């Protein structure tokens, strides 16, 4: 339960793709 | 419907944000307590 | 009215993250002080 | 102005609480 | 359209939180490698 | 890209600002 190095840049990954979809949904509308 | 699936989206976004600020309390806490104990 | 009160808690949440995020900042940089100073 | 653990755990709770009333809404909607 | 005006604004919230988060990890990962290294 | 203490005070400034923005969005919805 202590994230590594790794794990951070899974976080960052997910982040940025929320990120973008959420940037198209209130473009779209 | 546009409105609803960027409220999920931006759930899980404040999720991830949540459990990142989680892991930074503990780290600096380790990092407090190392000090204090050194 | 689900979205309005989604938006409405998702706020909340967020006032919640920036504040931690605030006191988290402290905390690393009074470290870096103490470190710099010893 | 400076959170102890308590005033953490607190924080954690809240968090906690406007997640599972959000999971709702959405589910609700 | 006052709805998705929260969104936006709280899109751009979320991303300062996500930018202090990544900030906040460097610097607390730079001082436990400083102290590592002493 | 290490932000110093003016650019968390303008991070600071710029979270108030959008949070002031959203408070007065939810009430006059």
């Amino acid at each position: 339960q202590i994230w590594n190095n790794m794990t951070w840049m899974e976080w960052d990954r997910e982040x940025n793709n929320y990120t973008s979809l959420i940037h198209s949904l209130i473009e779209e509308s | 419907n546009n409105l609803l699936r960027a409220i999920e989206a931006q759930q899980h976004l404040l999720q991830l944000t949540v459990w990142g600020i989680k892991q930074l309390q503990a780290r600096i806490l380790a990092v407090e307590r190392y000090l204090k104990d050194q």
